[PDB]
């Protein structure tokens, strides 16, 4: 359900993901896109290369700033229809949910249920 | 009627809550944590609480008790149901155990595990009010087509009547 999985074929994504994971082993490639029916600002950038030791809660704060939100505005991440805990690191979230193209896909919205 | 059919304003939420507490004294108002008090609601009437609601079977008896809450969601302008459960030994149920009391239709669709907006952790289950206004709007118009009228006071009574499908074994009060 990701636009990046349509503009890039599966083989081109896997080749880039394998090479990126090989070049930068302490970093993980992440794709972030807005939910189709979300009423919040959009992201000018969707391909991210984030450090493994970066916590999911810290990645919340970066994505929050990139769409110009405050601490009171709602924002939720969805990885395979699961909200990850803010205490887990991006390296742990990647090892558990990265697709066969070696990319971690994350969808964001202002609702706890993106549907 | 209402200011906007389907949703509810903070004053309509108090009016509907005051009628629920009157009709079903097992529900009561509450304030919650001081730092999480909302200014558009009376400090004494922030959300509704009912405690030790029996749950005899899942979705000899292994009876479980539930604390249920009804908070106001300014985003959707609808109520929002919250629930937290205990076993027979008064011990807090794990997340996977509370899902034994949530019907299969809503376990992954309309139920989340978030912090109560007025209380400290541990997080609790919550029926998401994403579709509530659309359903309550259809109900209000149906009782009007039937010759009756769904007053502001009985909004939460009808709301509790229909969310029962999400938790059909948690026996909270909303009648008699």
């Amino acid at each position: 359900k990701f636009v990046y999985k349509e503009e890039h074929p599966f083989e081109k994504r896997r080749s880039e993901g394998e090479k990126i994971r090989k070049k930068y082993p302490d970093r993980v490639p992440v794709i972030v896109e807005k939910a189709p029916k979300a009423r919040i600002g959009d992201l000018d950038k969707k391909k991210y290369l984030v450090p493994s030791d970066l916590t999911v809660g810290q990645f919340y704060f970066l994505i929050r700033k990139r769409i110009h939100l405050r601490a009171e505005d709602a924002l939720f991440f969805f990885v395979n229809n699961v909200i990850p805990p803010t205490s887990a690191t991006m390296g742990q979230l990647y090892q558990e949910h990265h697709e066969e193209d070696f990319f971690l896909y994350i969808a964001y919205s202002d609702e706890s249920v993106y549907g | 009627k209402f200011k906007e059919t389907g949703v509810i304003t903070p004053e309509e939420f108090v009016a509907a809550g005051d009628h629920l507490v009157h009709h079903c004294p097992t529900w009561q108002w509450a304030t919650g944590e001081e730092l999480k008090v909302k200014a558009y609601l009376p400090t004494g009437k922030q959300f509704l609480v009912t405690k030790n609601v029996p749950c005899y079977k899942r979705c000899i008896l292994q009876t479980r008790t539930y604390d249920l809450y009804i908070t106001y969601d300014k985003y959707y302008q609808t109520p929002r149901l919250w629930l937290f459960g205990y076993d027979e030994q008064r011990q807090p149920l794990t997340v996977e155990h509370m899902y034994e009391d949530i019907s299969q239709d809503h376990v992954k669709k309309t139920v989340t595990i978030e912090n109560h907006p007025h209380l400290p952790p541990p997080p609790m289950c919550s029926v998401h009010p994403k579709r509530h206004a659309e359903v309550m709007k259809k109900i209000i118009e149906t009782v009007a087509e039937g010759g009756g009228e769904l007053g502001v006071h009985m909004y939460l009574l009808i709301f509790l009547k229909f969310v029962q499908a999400v938790i059909p074994t948690i026996e909270y009060d909303y009648t008699r």
